[PDB]
């Protein structure tokens, strides 16, 4: 007679992480509009025909 | 913190705290513990010695097959206890570290 069993296997999966996507507002927006354009508002005409 | 060699690594911080109001009457104050350690291995480790002790030589076996079971049970009876003492002696001291299938990929070659 061979005696009964004795013989089992490990419960284990490993761990890891995928498609964890690195979406910090840190960089999130790169939209600008200027502070309006140049132009001149102290000089007179000085039209006198 | 003082027996941190007593605690399996993988199961983290190994405790199940309780409190009632009430103690048992006729003490100011009791506790309870219910632990469990691999050190159990022991029980089973001496019970299927002694087993195949028996069935090995069909010991004490003619008064039980004689109220109509069977060796073939016998034999389950003794497969899984030591399969279980197999699985307690598995984790008895098993890694936090990582279990098995250690192989890789190698260097790229010239062709």
């Amino acid at each position: 007679h061979v005696p009964g069993g004795g013989s089992v296997q490990i419960v284990y999966k490993p761990v890891d992480l995928s498609k964890v996507t690195s979406k910090c507002g840190s960089l999130g927006n790169i939209h600008h509009k200027p502070g309006g354009g140049q132009v001149e508002v102290k000089s007179e005409k000085l039209d006198f025909k | 913190n003082k027996n941190s060699s007593y605690f399996v690594e993988w199961i983290p911080n190994n405790v199940k705290t309780a409190v009632c109001d009430i103690p048992p009457r006729g003490l100011k104050m009791s506790a309870t513990f219910i632990g469990n350690s691999t050190a159990i291995q022991e029980l089973f480790k001496r019970i299927s010695e002694q087993f195949t002790a028996m069935f090995r030589r069909k010991a004490f076996l003619h008064w039980y097959t004689g109220e109509g079971m069977d060796e073939m049970e016998f034999t389950e009876a003794e497969s899984n206890m030591n399969d279980l003492v197999s699985e307690y002696q598995q984790y008895q001291d098993a890694t936090a570290d990582e279990q098995g299938e250690f192989e890789e990929e190698g260097e790229e070659d010239e062709a």
